[PDB]
């Protein structure tokens, strides 16, 4: 072993599981909120928020969702798409067409959602990591510390943390955020916040 | 209109002696009874900073130099690092004194030495060593710490410290913060309002690893605290401003530990202090993704930092 010179350093539970998993983090949206502000202030946006407006489309009726779907394409996937993420050609391709001719694009689109999880994944390490540094109330996490594993307890604090989201929406550009802040809320809402 | 900086860092890498350097040279300095109050610090810092060596010695297997050691060895073991005052880093003379003649002993021991020698593989400040060597001054009934002493001792930080000073009709708050993980939850508490921030690195820490997971290589952990910071957009609008600390220390570790062995990248003279600063730069300078301006310091060097600081504030003011 052998003994430290300065015995008392206090190293300071289980928000640890939540935040590696990106299932369940959907389901905490006080813990997604933290997880947002870490990406827009540190990463590319893109993957994430495709991944969840996708995933909006996909919990929706074919009937009443053929807006979301122009949304989703002219902000993610488009060629001048302001938060385009890099998904396979031929994935891009068929979502074009399925949209070109009204059909379900729900398929592909979840393959899309698959292609970039990886990238998702690696951010979701790299935040895993910034909290193992112990600067996790640099994007909000104080706002956990005193949390039931209450639905409803949660949904309200969503709230108030997405509230001060501008803050960091706002260091972007009018053409960044507008998409950025679309997205954000397009999910939150979806998500009764 | 006030110039905030923010004092930023892993854990030992000099933020309050920087902040003691701004109150020697823009401040009201420390007079003697202000300098006497870190005697009871630097009694602590050497009865606990031998007993972690005799501790190392015996673990690491290192023969005495002498045998005779052992009871001097033992006496010091035998201090309650849990007592109250020895709790909160404090040492009264009177006690010191009881365990001086066995301290210079264990001093002169061989074994002892090569124990310091492989601080890497345990905790341990290299500022023991400078009041170990001073032992004779320390040992005068009638010590009073100098201006030096009061910027090796080692006291650590807990919480947050404000100093506020001026320069020129420039007033300066400085914010000081401990840098051990679990205190870096309080960062966030100041960013308010900062001008700028300086973030020390202790040059020297390539060989050595974590006090909070006797595990993680000390360099790495600052280069990626680094990485965090440089690259949040919540501080586009902050000055950056790196310090490559114990540039001393650095300069005589080259000597006999090699860079090499703990960072493959290097491809130099790693004898060489001019080439193991150019990596060190150029591992921090690689971290920003999208000005990154650096020094190279002796925090304990009151000179070093007169000058460095004078540069700080016009990039600062200018920016
Ligand atoms: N030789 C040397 N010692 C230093 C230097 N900077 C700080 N120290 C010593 O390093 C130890 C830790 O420094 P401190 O300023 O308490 O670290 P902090 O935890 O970042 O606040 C102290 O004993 C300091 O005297 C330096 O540039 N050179
Ligand atoms: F080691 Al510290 F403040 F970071 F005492
Ligand atoms: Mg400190």
């Amino acid at each position: 072993l052998i003994i430290g010179p300065e015995e008392d350093y206090d190293p300071g539970n289980e928000s640890d599981i939540i935040f590696q998993d990106l299932e369940k983090l959907k389901s905490h949206p006080a813990y997604l909120v933290v997880f947002l502000r870490y990406i827009l202030s540190q990463a590319d946006p893109g993957p994430l928020l495709f991944y969840l407006c996708s995933e909006v489309y996909q919990q929706t009726n074919p009937k009443d969702s053929r807006s979301l779907g122009k949304d989703i394409w002219n902000i993610f996937l488009e060629k001048n798409a302001p938060l385009r993420v890099k998904i396979p050609e031929m994935l891009q391709a068929e979502i074009d067409l399925r949209l070109r001719n009204n059909e379900d694009p729900r398929n592909v689109l979840c393959e899309a959602q698959e292609a970039v999880m990886l990238e998702i994944q690696e951010q979701i390490n790299d935040y895993r990591s910034k909290r193992t540094l112990g600067l996790g109330s640099l994007y909000g996490e104080n706002d956990l510390l005193g949390l039931d594993g209450d639905p409803l307890r949660e949904r309200q604090m969503a709230e108030k943390q997405l509230a001060a989201l501008g803050d960091i929406l706002s260091k972007y550009e009018e053409d960044r955020s507008a998409p950025m802040d679309f997205a954000v809320n397009t999910f939150m809402s979806h998500a009764g916040i | 209109r006030l110039v905030k900086i923010l004092l930023l860092g892993a854990g030992e890498s000099g933020k309050s002696t920087f902040l003691k350097q701004m109150r020697i040279i823009h401040g009201q300095d420390f007079d003697q009874r202000a300098r006497e109050e870190f005697r009871p610090t630097i009694y602590s810092n050497v009865i606990k900073g031998m007993r972690v060596l005799v501790d190392a010695r015996e673990k690491l297997h290192i023969p005495w130099g002498d045998n005779k050691n052992q009871l001097h060895g033992d006496k010091l073991m035998a201090f309650d690092t849990r007592a109250p005052m020895a709790a909160q880093g404090m040492v009264e003379t009177r006690v010191f004194l009881q365990y001086l003649p066995a301290i210079r002993a264990l001093w002169e021991d061989s074994g002892i030495q090569n124990a310091y020698d492989r601080r890497r593989e345990f905790q341990l400040g290299e500022s023991v060593k400078y009041f170990l060597d001073n032992l004779d001054k320390l040992g005068v009934p009638d010590y009073i710490p100098s201006q030096q002493d009061i910027l090796l001792a080692r006291r650590p930080t807990k919480g947050i410290h404000e100093y506020d000073f001026e320069i020129k009709n420039v007033p300066f708050k400085m914010v000081d913060v401990g840098g051990q993980r679990s205190e870096r939850k309080r960062w966030f508490e100041c960013f308010d309002s900062v001008t700028s921030i300086l973030f020390l690195v202790s040059s020297s820490e390539f060989d050595q690893v974590l006090m909070e997971d006797r595990q993680t290589n000390r360099l790495t952990e600052s280069l990626n605290i680094f990485e965090t910071i440089v690259n949040n957009r919540v501080f586009s609008n902050v000055s950056i401003i790196l310090f490559l600390n114990k540039t001393d220390l650095l300069e005589e570790k080259v000597q006999v530990v090699s860079i090499k062995d703990y960072f493959l990248e290097f491809e130099g003279d790693p004898h060489c202090l001019r080439d193991v600063q150019k990596f060190l730069v150029e591992c921090f300078r690689g971290k920003r993704r999208d000005p990154l301006y650096h020094h190279f310091t002796t925090a304990i060097n009151t000179e070093n930092i007169r000058l460095v600081f004078r540069d700080v504030k016009d990039t600062i003011l200018h920016d």
